[PDB]
């Protein structure tokens, strides 16, 4: 920068300009079968899950 | 799947307490001939152990 203790520099004209800001609000919502993942639908499994 | 007598309003997703399967199939290949436990267990000489 050129920097003086008398010296100024003004805008003599402008520029109008559009940005994107991107945020992210949500995320998936997800659910799990808690006997399915771990028995696969087995009989004998879940009895030790009580 | 509260464990509670009492339940308040909401979506429950509930786990599955229902029974599906009642048929039990076997698919086993076409064998005739009995294995020769006679030859195998009941023979006249039996090699040495080296
Ligand atoms: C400020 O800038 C704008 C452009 O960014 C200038 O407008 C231009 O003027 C010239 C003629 O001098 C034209 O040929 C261009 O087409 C114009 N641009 C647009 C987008 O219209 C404007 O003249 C400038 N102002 C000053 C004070 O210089």
């Amino acid at each position: 920068v050129a920097y003086s203790n008398n010296s100024i520099a003004i805008p003599t004209n402008f520029t109008i300009s559009v940005t994107t800001e991107i945020l992210p609000v949500s995320m998936t919502k997800t659910s799990v079968d808690c006997t399915m993942y771990i028995c696969g639908d087995s009989i004998e499994c879940s009895n030790l899950l009580l | 799947t509260l464990k509670s007598l009492t339940v308040e309003k909401g979506i429950y997703q509930t786990s599955n307490f229902r029974v599906q399967p009642t048929i039990s199939i076997v698919r086993f290949p076409n064998i005739t001939n009995l294995c020769p436990f006679g030859e195998v267990f009941n023979a006249s000489k039996f090699a040495s152990v080296y």
